[PDB]
């Protein structure tokens, strides 16, 4: 966050549409982190589900 | 190339014998195989140039 | 340059490795032990580039073809170690590179490695997206055995023996009858036209798809023929190392023969068991082993065939109401059911065209052409058309 | 009988366990020898 | 799970695909 | 515009995918690609000499 | 038969078993294990407990021979579980134990073939051996069959041994007891003030003093020793193959940061100093030096020779040296591919390389597929640079698993350990050898079906069950390769081809070539329909091997076409004449055009047995549909 | 236990060809090693009576030739060749695999070419060699005219005549080939069948069964022969009399109870074939044979 | 695919699937009385095993920003601070454009906002996430009548 | 406007769907990667399946 962030406002700050390609490329990495923690949550409950199965058939 | 021919004649002789038989035959007929028409084909008859001195 | 680098280590009598467990190097069981180089391609997806052997059959084939070539890799060793004192007497790095260069040219060892002919763009891409051509020509690591393959005789025999193939026709057949008398008995349960009737109910829900204005620009759109409609396939996570690697292992273990396993597991283990054996006592077991292998598996393959098929007596043989008491289940298989459906059509068949006499049964397409075609005539005819891709008379 | 006999003389096989290895030192110039 | 190797009626099919349907509704005829 | 006065795409009968490439072997290997290289080459030159 | 980890042995003690002689202690056994000759051999207490189970489990199994031949659990001489024992005299079991003699005889040839190799690969089962109780003979005999055979260059063996010299004066004081006898042949080596001579000029030169090269080239060798810290074979082999190419600021860079020039000119110099006065009592890489040949016949290099020897056969440590010259790796061995990608960062853009593959005669790559084929190779190149951590740690870890112990016949090989060996097998012989003894055990176990037989009321049972031709016999039509090639070769356009079709193969070079190429194409199709008879009742391997019948069939019928087409239009002749005559008898062509059209192998139906089905079309396609 | 080398084992690896191998040995290679007596009794059989130094002043180039060209014949093949004579029929050897090893063996020759070359010893020395299938035809014939002089007089009867013996050369060499590839395989089946015929339907109490069924076939194919060359109905309904059709004829009915119906059925239930038509016992209007 | 998730007859290889695992679930806890032991050393060994073995993998998943984040990696902390005064130069003098309060909230969030297990919770219950298991770890949710072999109790939270 | 297509109903019960989906996918991708079987099927399934879902939580 510290370092990809700050380079990318940095080097773009001074380019109008530099930093509109910057806008629009955080929000497919926001988009990303999204769908990344809709993953998460799915694993986490695909995992419980599957533990308490097989405890279940064991 | 004569001797080709010559061999192309032999070996459709032999087949042709054979489809004879087959044709002829109703006992192995009545087995409803295609597999004996290719069976003993115009290579594992009889007459074999390979026992041919023999 | 790459073809010197390659001529030099076949040359050479080391490993061109050095015995290092390099990444990407694969110890192939089928070419010997040679290293070959297999990377792990991240276009396709954590998937090793190198071929995935399917039976042992083919195992058995390329064993006999490294026994083929066993004479061709003598003479070519002798001329080798030729080559090795020519270059021990030669001094000059020169003139050693330009023999180098031109043994590897007269051995066609350029020729070992296989380069992707493509010109769709996700062919190139399937190749290029990781190791290249020029990869390719740089992790090139020659074998002995394929030079003498790139220029030898042809094998015919393919190296399996009469009792190894008695063996395979044996479970060929005996597949194909479990396959046979399984697909009957769901026959009989009835499920076929029940998944019949599950399409016919379905086919309510669906709706006309549609076509396109011009159809045979929307077939060729959804074919991405035309000019700009390619579509990459979707980028797939490759796997972890550990299962790309363990794959590709398996690959071979479950396609080497018994022999040749058991061999390497009891020399492997004899290192480590607290009762080592040397020689005699050694082959004792390794043929003990082998036959206890043998009757388990044909007690295996019996047991799981009665289990599927539910064959033998249901408990008791000597009931107070008869020897014979099945309890029949819904949708489930039977010795009996069995004997029943082979009763049914066979009975008293003393020949399959048996019921022949009349045309309509006589002239029936189901189970095949065979009966019909009764003259050589019409069975080249028949060919004929079938190769020329004409409907068969 | 041939059963019986068949799993007493395989069972040793299946079961040879293992024995303990000697360790050597590795020196960083040679390998040390044993006796 | 349509079975392999398997001879099927001409007025019907295993219906593993379009060129294999349930039912056949093309004729054999010319 | 861009398309005008080019060869056709160049098609392989019988090509086949990654899925049965990784199960061909290392002969088969070279032989696919000797047969996908002549196909190509052939259309290649036949729209040459027609061109 | 060797794994990565396996103990072939190097004593053959058959020979005093069969003459009665027991080991009874520890003594005793060691007294048999010692030899009584050159080459002596240290072994490791683990290799030696081993060897001892050894012996005694071959003294416990020849006794119960010998109880065995006295009856002449269970012995070696009792039958299986459910067999029983022909007559000792008797032809067939007098074969079968012959063919058990036979086959136990190349089982211990190829262990010990085996265990000369593993001996000779300085594996870590033999830590060393010595040369101390060898004579000139047997050192040039060494020489020859370890160093001249596998050594392409000569110099190199020059710098290998004076290489060999410095590190082992260097490290001198950390060595064994056994070690001490070298250093007597490393000081008895001598070395030819070649520089002094044109000096005292400003060449007159002994032929002695020519034979041995000269000592400043030991010298620049005791600095790249210095600099380098250079301790064992594995790392002088690396940095000896290494330093010649001009990149060795970079491609020999140690890991560790090297010492400074200076400090090792100051410890060269004072190494000079010493030397002068025992005598009495950077430096660029070094120029050209005498021949091997004079290496190996003067005795003046004798010693060189020795301490070559010595190094070669020892200094040889399990450890990789590529941890100490990482970039080293890279020309030692060959790359990895993610390492290749990095280097060729610079490869443009794939759409690029796409473009240049294809050529101009084909449209220019519409940009948005351009765009997505970069963004495709850019996230490759990540995925690559992700991976390539993971993969090498991983990759070490899965050799040395349970999983490689339990299924050793993939996962274990010889030649596949973590650290480097510059004297590891080409894995020919090593292959060789296991064939060897593969063929043996096949052949042992043939012999013991004959060795022993199953019950006369068994066999009865069995004979009341006669075989019948009609269904009861195997098929004459098995699939197998000569079957596959005979009904292709039958094929009238094939055998016209084969036989007058194509131009004679003797006669003309071009026709040979072209037979080459027929003959291949009709070994691959063959080949396929063999694959796919075997596992067609596997279905999707009949599928992927139904798709290598389909290229195979297809290559050889456009093969066949070209050549038809070609033999039908070539049509030169000179004068009208020639034609007439022609055209009066059973020409080439007039043979070609009787036969008809040519049916194309890619269509036709052959199914397990290289015949035409009976089954109908649909069915047939159904079955041999490609994978989905 | 002393150490002490044993005189007899150090004399026995001296004298060992393992160690120290003679420089005509060490040329040939181990394929070579193993097939010399294959080569050796074809070039023996070729040239009847052989010293041991006329075969040894030729034994490597044969080898040679032979690895390099003829490699499939000499080379062992598994299907074909046999490791042991004593059990080569009973356990090399399987009764259901002799057909197929049979089958395997004559493909494999019929595949296989051979060569061979005639000088003409008559007038000019040109000479032929010709290469031959397995089938009798040949893939390739030519001639050499080099070692021919300056003279060019020939005709075109002489290098018929050399074709010809070319010709024979190279069917003789492909006989005597096919003879040595299939030699002991087909002895050991002779001695298998020979000595299991109780294993077999021609031996023991079905060697009756199989005469009656030849001597049977061989009146059936002359009545066939004598019939315009259209086999007798399958069930005996061309016979005259009632006598003539044999006991395994299916004209014989077997249903119990020939008289009354729903108890002449194959089965428990009657069946119907193609509609409703009865299928249990057809009508002769219904069994129509029509092509 | 994005059409077979539309609420409609599409999807059927995933659906029936729901269903069926749906009723084999409820037909084990409900029939099976083979499934009622105390537990025991084996028992506790093997979920133990199990435990560990399910906890070891990892969810794979690629993301091409992630990716070209991690690809710059860490470069510097004072970077930031050295780069001000470089900037100083030239970007005051250049006019910048303001972003839009939407975005200037997301850097906000992005910046001072971290991801919280109470966050993950929010998440799971804006969705209804009902659990494969919530119905049998229920205490006294499932009526005598309802536990049936036909009864269709466990699809009552079906809802289009 | 009255494309029916434009609308795009913007209702939870698609992501439910791709939820169960995917959770289908996953416990079989996780059931598979414990008995050392090939996965690829699944990671092709899974990336198609992520590729919808990071389109339907856009």
């Amino acid at each position: 966050k510290a370092r990809m962030l700050n380079r990318i406002i940095r080097s773009l700050k001074g380019g109008e549409r530099s930093i509109a390609e910057e806008l629009r490329a955080l929000h497919q990495q926001r988009k990303e982190k999204m769908t990344m923690r809709i993953l998460g949550i799915i694993e986490n409950d695909v995992k419980t589900e599957m533990e308490w199965l097989q405890n279940m058939e064991e | 190339t004569a001797l080709w021919d010559a061999t192309r004649k032999i070996r459709s002789a032999k087949e042709a014998a054979l489809h004879r038989s087959l044709s002829h035959n109703t006992r192995m007929r009545a087995s409803a195989d295609l597999k004996h028409w290719y069976e003993e084909d115009a290579n594992t008859l009889r007459p074999l140039a390979f026992e041919a001195l023999k | 340059d790459w073809a010197s680098h390659m001529q030099r280590e076949l040359f050479g009598e080391v490993d061109p490795l050095g015995g290092q467990a390099h990444k990407d190097y694969y110890r192939d069981v089928t070419r010997g032990y040679s290293p070959q180089y297999a990377p792990r391609n991240f276009a396709n997806g954590g998937a090793v580039a190198y071929p995935h052997i399917q039976s042992p059959y083919e195992y058995e084939e390329a064993a006999h073809r490294r026994v083929w070539l066993d004479h061709d890799v003598d003479r070519m060793r002798e001329e080798f170690t030729q080559h090795r004192a020519s270059l021990r007497s030669l001094a000059s790095a020169q003139e050693r590179e330009e023999l180098l260069r031109s043994r590897a040219a007269e051995y066609q060892v350029a020729n070992t490695v296989h380069e992707s002919e493509s010109v769709h763009p996700i062919q190139q891409l399937y190749n290029s997206g990781g190791t290249s051509r020029s990869a390719l020509k740089q992790q090139a690591v020659a074998d002995r055995y394929s030079i003498a393959e790139q220029h030898s005789p042809l094998p015919l025999t393919t190296g399996v023996d009469r009792d190894a193939l008695d063996e395979a026709q044996r479970t060929k057949d005996r597949i194909l009858n479990d396959s046979f008398t399984a697909e009957n008995l769901l026959i009989t349960h009835g499920l076929r036209e029940k998944e019949k009737h599950d399409f016919t109910i379905l086919q309510r829900t669906v709706r006309i798809p549609f076509q396109g204005y011009d159809m045979d620009r929307f077939l060729a759109q959804q074919k991405g023929t035309p000019y700009g409609a390619q579509q990459l396939p979707p980028n797939v996570v490759p796997s972890s190392m550990e299962e790309a690697q363990r794959t590709l292992r398996g690959s071979s273990a479950t396609a080497t023969p018994l022999v040749d396993a058991v061999a390497q597991k009891v020399y492997a283990r004899n290192t480590v068991v607290d009762r080592p054996a040397i020689g005699e006592q050694l082959t004792e077991q390794i043929i003990n082993i082998m036959r206890a292998s043998r009757t388990t598996a044909e007690q295996q393959r019996e047991e799981e065939r009665a289990q599927r098929f539910g064959l033998g007596r249901q408990g008791a043989l000597v009931q107070d109401g008869g020897p014979d008491q099945r309890t029949l289940k819904k949708h489930t298989n039977d010795e009996r059911i069995v004997d029943a459906m082979l009763f049914q059509q066979n009975a008293y068949r003393k020949t399959p065209t048996d019921e022949h006499w009349n045309p309509y049964i006589r002239r029936s397409t189901e189970n095949g052409v065979g009966h019909l075609l009764q003259n050589k005539f019409d069975i080249m005819r028949r060919e004929d058309r079938l190769s020329k891709g004409e409907q068969d008379l | 009988e041939v059963v019986e006999r068949d799993a007493a003389l395989m069972k040793k096989t299946l079961s040879s366990g293992r024995r303990l290895r000697h360790r050597v030192e590795s020196s960083r110039t040679h390998r040390n020898a044993g006796s | 799970p349509a079975a392999d190797l398997s001879r099927t009626k001409p007025h019907e099919g295993t219906g593993t695909s379009e060129r294999d349907p349930y039912i056949r509704t093309l004729h054999n005829q010319r | 515009n861009h398309v005008v006065g080019r060869a056709p795409e160049p098609v392989v009968p019988h090509e086949q995918p990654q899925e049965v490439l990784r199960h061909f072997s290392a002969e088969e290997r070279a032989m696919y690609e000797q047969h996908v290289k002549e196909q190509t080459s052939r259309q290649l030159g036949e729209w040459e000499r027609a061109m | 038969i060797t794994s990565r980890g396996q103990f072939n042995p190097i004593h053959n003690f058959s020979y005093a078993m069969e003459r009665g002689v027991r080991a009874r202690d520890v003594k005793a056994f060691e007294k048999l294990i010692t030899n009584p000759g050159p080459l002596r051999v240290a072994y490791t207490p683990d290799y030696l407990d081993w060897l001892h189970r050894c012996y005694k489990a071959k003294g416990t199994y020849m006794d119960a021979r010998a109880v065995a031949e006295k009856k002449f659990h269970n012995l070696p001489g009792a039958p299986p579980p459910g067999m029983f024992l022909r007559p000792a005299h008797s032809f067939r079991r007098l074969a079968g134990e012959l063919k058990r003699r036979r086959a136990q005889s190349i089982l211990d040839e190829v262990a010990r073939a085996q265990g000369m190799l593993d001996l000779f690969e300085r594996q870590p089962h033999f830590p060393a051996i010595h040369i101390d109780r060898c004579s000139r003979f047997h050192l040039v005999e060494l020489f020859k069959e370890m160093v001249l055979e596998r050594s392409l260059d000569s110099n190199m063996i020059w710098e290998k041994a004076l290489l060999y010299r410095a590190i082992l004066s260097e490290r001198k004081p950390s060595y064994p007891t056994s070690f001490h006898y070298i250093f007597t042949a490393v000081e008895d080596t001598v070395f030819a003030p070649t520089i002094s001579t044109p000096m005292e000029m400003a060449r007159s030169s002994h032929p002695l003093a020519a034979k041995c090269p000269t000592l400043e080239a030991y010298y620049y060798y005791v600095y790249l020793v210095k600099k380098y810290y250079i301790d064992n074979a594995v790392e002088a082999h690396v940095v000896l193959r290494c330093h010649r190419e001009p990149n060795a600021a970079d491609l020999l860079f140690s890991n560790p940061p090297p010492k400074d020039d200076t400090e090792i000119m100051k410890a060269v110099e004072l190494l000079r100093n010493a030397d002068i006065q025992r005598g009495v009592a950077p430096p660029v890489l070094p120029g050209a030096y005498p021949p091997i040949d004079m290496l190996w016949r003067c005795e003046e290099n004798l010693p060189l020779l020795k301490v070559l020897l010595f190094g070669e056969f020892n200094l040889i440590v399990s450890e990789n040296p590529f941890v100490k010259f990482p970039s080293a790796h890279g020309f030692l061995t060959r790359p990895y591919s993610t390492d290749s990608s990095r280097t060729l960062a610079d490869g443009m853009s794939l759409a690029n390389v796409m473009a240049e593959k294809r050529g101009h005669l084909l449209p220019s790559l519409p940009r948005n597929t351009a765009t997505s084929i970069d963004a495709r190779a850019q996230d490759i190149r990540r995925l690559q640079q992700k991976h390539h951590r993971d993969d090498i740690v991983s990759f070490q870890k899965l050799l040395r698993s349970t999983h490689a112990e339990d299924s050793p016949s993939a996962f274990s090989s010889y030649s596949d350990w973590s650290y480097f060996n510059p004297r590891a097998v080409r894995a020919e012989e090593r292959d060789r050898l296991t064939r060897k003894a593969v063929e043996a055990l096949k052949l042992y176990d043939s012999a013991t079906n004959d060795i022993y037989r199953h019950s006369f009321e068994d066999v009865q049972a069995c004979h009341t069950q006669r075989v019948t031709e009609r269904d009861r016999t195997m098929p004459p039509y098995l699939p197998t390769l000569p079957h596959f090639v005979a009904i292709i070769k039958k094929d009238p356009h094939i055998s016209f081809l084969l036989h007058i079709g194509l131009p004679d193969r003797n006669s003309s070079e071009e026709g040979s070539a072209k037979h080459k190429e027929l003959e291949k194409r009709i070994y691959y199709l063959a080949r396929a329909l063999y694959h796919t008879a075997l596992e067609y009742h596997n279905e999707t391997v009949r599928r992927v091997n139904r798709q290598k019948v389909n290229v195979a069939a297809s290559l050889l019928d456009n093969f066949v076409e070209q050549e038809w087409t070609t033999i039908l239009r070539d049509k030169h002749d000179v004068t009208d004449v020639t034609k007439t005559l022609n055209d009066t008898q059973n020409d080439k062509k007039q043979l070609a055009r009787r036969l008809g059209r040519y049916m194309l192998f890619a269509n036709r139906s052959l199914d397990d047995t290289g015949f035409p089905t009976d089954a109908r079309a649909d069915d047939y396609t159904r079955w041999m549909a490609p994978p989905s | 236990t002393d150490g002490d080398v044993y005189m007899d084992y150090f004399l026995q690896l001296l004298r060992g060809e393992a160690f120290h191998q003679s420089h005509a040995q060490a040329g040939l290679t181990e394929a070579q090693r193993a097939i010399e007596p294959l080569c050796r009794a074809h070039w023996v059989v070729h040239h009847p009576g052989a010293d041991e130094s006329e075969w040894a002043t030729a034994r490597r180039s044969v080898l040679d030739h032979a690895m390099q060209h003829e490699r499939e014949w000499w080379f062992p093949n598994e299907m074909l060749d046999v490791k042991d004579v004593v059990t080569g029929s009973t356990n090399g050897l399987t009764p259901q695999m002799y057909p197929a090893a049979v089958r395997y063996g004559v493909e494999l020759c019929t595949v296989l070419t051979a060569e061979g070359k005639f000088v003409d010893e008559r007038g000019s020395g040109l000479s032929a060699r010709c290469v031959v299938n397995g089938t009798g035809a040949a893939e390739s014939v030519v001639f050499d005219t080099a070692n021919c002089n300056g003279t060019n007089t020939t005709s075109v009867e002489d290098a018929l005549r050399v074709a010809h013996g070319a010709l024979r050369s190279a069917q003789d060499r492909h006989n005597t080939l096919a003879a040595f590839r299939l030699g002991p395989l087909s002895k050991q089946s002779q001695v298998l069948l020979f000595c299991g015929v109780n294993a077999y339907e021609f031996g023991g109490k079905y060697a009756r069964t199989y005469a009656y069924a030849f001597e049977k076939a061989k009146k059936e194919l002359e009545a066939t022969a004598a019939s315009g060359f259209m086999a007798p109905s399958l069930s005996h309904e061309d016979t005259e009399r009632l006598s003539d059709q044999p006991t395994t004829s299916p004209s014989v009915d077997r249903f119990a109870s020939t008289t009354h119906p729903e108890q002449r059925k194959a089965q428990f239930v009657p069946r119907v074939g193609p509609g409703s038509t009865p299928l249990e016992d057809p009508a002769a209007d219904q069994k129509s044979e029509w092509s | 695919c994005f059409s077979s998730w539309n609420d409609g007859s599409e999807g059927y290889e995933w659906k029936s699937r729901a269903l069926s695992e749906k009723r084999s679930l409820a037909l084990e806890f409900l029939g099976n009385v083979n499934k009622r032991v105390s537990i025991h050393d084996a028992i506790r060994l093997k979920a133990d095993i199990n435990k560990k073995a399910i906890s070891n993998v990892s969810c794979p998943s690629f993301f091409s920003g992630i990716e070209g984040a991690d690809e710059d990696e860490d470069q510097s902390d004072m970077s930031l601070c050295s780069l001000l005064g470089v900037l100083e130069g030239e970007i005051e003098t250049d006019c910048i454009t303001h972003l839009s309060p939407s975005d200037a909230s997301l850097l906000k969030e992005e910046f001072l906002c971290d991801y919280d297990p109470s966050d993950t919770k929010r998440m799971a219950k804006w969705v209804n996430l009902r659990s494969e298991t919530s119905d049998y770890q229920s205490y006294g949710a499932i009526p005598e009548g309802e536990r049936s072999l036909w009864s269709a109790w466990y699809l009552r939270n079906i809802k289009a | 406007a009255a494309d029916a297509s434009l609308f795009d109903p913007e209702n939870v019960h698609r992501l439910e769907n791709a939820m169960t989906h995917v959770k289908q996918v996953f416990a079989d991708y996780v059931h598979k990667k414990r008995e050392g079987v090939s996965t690829e099927a699944e990671r092709r399934m899974l990336a198609n399946l992520t590729a919808e879902l990071n389109l339907e939580t856009q």
